[PDB]
């Protein structure tokens, strides 16, 4: 399946970060840090580059908080 | 633009099911869906004061929301509404840019003073649904028509009324305190089920008329008189049996006139039979045979001429 | 009688002080003066009375305005046909003395005569003629049989 676009926005839609394509271009990654007292985030994943009906493209999403080792987690999903 | 511009409203309506027609009070009831959309920058807000992208109002009419938020909104009403209107899924939601939309599912009864049942059961009617804005045209005006669904929906099973065609139009009509208000009209053209009436009424009536007609081949006039007397009673029995499908409107239709003519001819048959019986009693059988031939020749011609006259006077 | 249904009810005023009221209504009214003794050849009067709820020293009807036709035309036939109409302003006794204004609209109506005539009287005449004609016969058994059948035919038509 083709690589989709990734971006991070708050609950109001204000953009905060955008995805970066790695040199081994098989995945897209994102990073952000919290500055305000309370931050509510929304993660956007879309593949609407054009109007092609590709069909049943399926992707895996990995997300973590205070977990910079998401590249090689090892452990099964922990915490809440 | 130096001058202020009227706000543009997009409207659309769909009909789901016709649930009843009252032929004496001249009204019908319908179930459907209505949708409105307009753009107003005065309704815009900032996301950071609520942490949301959509602000919504539920279970409230447009007038109530306008009174609560103290801003002008495009209220509407049904022109020929009779009694209260049942509403479901009523919601108004607004985007930060100022785009607003209205949704409603309704069940309403509408007056139809234009009904005409003169040609019953071959009559064709018009079902008109009118939506009028309750504001002058200088504030809000209908601009576009949106087709969110099929205007006329299909349902399983047969229907008493069959829709042949439909149309939608936007016009302007005079408004109270002068000025003008927009009107959105949906018109449905309908007709009845002809096979039901034909097979249920006309074939048995034709058979009864044929029974009354065929008895003139007999030369024993007592049997002819007895069969005519019985067939008149059979005709009356069939007439009241089908009286259930005979609407009481206070004025005559085609079916009533046809029944009256058939009854009159059936009674004249008995009268002629009595006259022929007396003539045969006196000894003038030749005149009776001549009368038999005359009746056999004349009766279908009279029926055909009456049918032609009715067609000329009611269908052209 | 009962509640009244109203549509497009609005009151609007101008800075000079000129105000007007508008309403579209559907109402049911009692008519104790009905008389159906001469049915179906009876004639009836439909009276609509509007009474002010204030004494005549505060408000009073002064003029009659014909903004539209008093009786409107509609497509198709009607059970009741209006022959004439009239409008008048009068004064009637009011509670706690004084007087209140009244505006009355009267409609004269009649039924559709051709319907009743053609649907009832001609078949009845034919049945009576059938009962009358049998006396020319000199075979009295046939006359008795036809009379017995015609009585049942008459009963059948009557309940029909």
């Amino acid at each position: 399946a083709p690589l989709p676009r990734l971006r991070l926005t708050d609950s109001g839609g204000k953009p905060l970060a955008f995805g970066l394509i790695d040199q081994p271009g098989e995945s897209v990654e994102l990073n952000y840090t919290c500055d305000q007292d309370i931050c509510e985030l929304v993660v956007h994943v879309d593949g609407t580059d054009g109007q092609k009906d590709s069909g049943e493209a399926v992707y895996r999403l990995l997300v973590g908080i205070n977990a910079p080792n998401l590249r090689e987690s090892g452990q099964t999903p922990v915490g809440s | 633009s130096v001058f202020l511009e009227s706000d543009l409203v997009t409207v659309g309506l769909a009909v789901d099911q016709i649930v009843g027609v009252d032929q004496r009070s001249e009204n019908f009831s319908v179930v459907g869906t209505l949708k409105l959309s307009w753009h107003d920058p005065k309704l815009g807000f900032s996301p950071d004061q609520c942490g949301c992208t959509v602000k919504s109002f539920e279970d409230a009419s447009i007038r109530a929301v306008a009174g609560e938020i103290n801003l002008p909104l495009p209220s509407f009403s049904f022109y020929n509404q009779q009694g209260n209107r049942w509403s479901q899924n009523q919601v108004i939601f607004v985007t930060p840019d100022g785009r607003a939309s209205y949704f409603e599912r309704f069940t309403v009864t509408l007056q139809a003073p234009d009904f005409d049942f003169l040609a019953y059961p071959f009559d064709r009617q018009k079902f008109s649904i009118k939506v009028d804005l309750a504001v002058p045209t200088n504030m809000f005006i209908f601009n576009e028509i949106e087709r969110f669904q099929q205007v006329v929906g299909d349902q399983l099973g047969e229907e008493e009324w069959v829709v042949t065609s439909y149309s939608q139009e936007i016009t302007e009509v005079p408004f109270e305190r002068g000025s003008t208000n927009s009107r959105f009209t949906t018109t449905l053209l309908v007709k009845r089920n002809l096979e039901y009436y034909i097979l249920r009424i006309f074939v048995p009536l034709f058979l009864i008329i044929s029974v009354s007609w065929v008895i003139f081949f007999l030369k024993d006039y007592g049997r002819q008189l007895e069969v005519a007397s019985g067939n008149l009673l059979v005709f009356v029995a069939f007439n009241f049996t089908i009286s259930g499908d005979l609407p009481r409107l206070g004025y005559l239709t085609v079916l009533d006139r046809f029944m009256i003519v058939s009854f009159c001819l059936t009674a004249i048959v008995v009268l002629i039979s009595v006259c022929q019986k007396r003539l045969g009693a006196v000894g003038k059988q030749a005149v009776a045979a001549q009368i038999d031939t005359w009746v056999l020749v004349i009766y279908p011609l009279v029926y055909s001429l009456y049918i032609i006259w009715v067609y000329l006077r009611f269908f052209t």
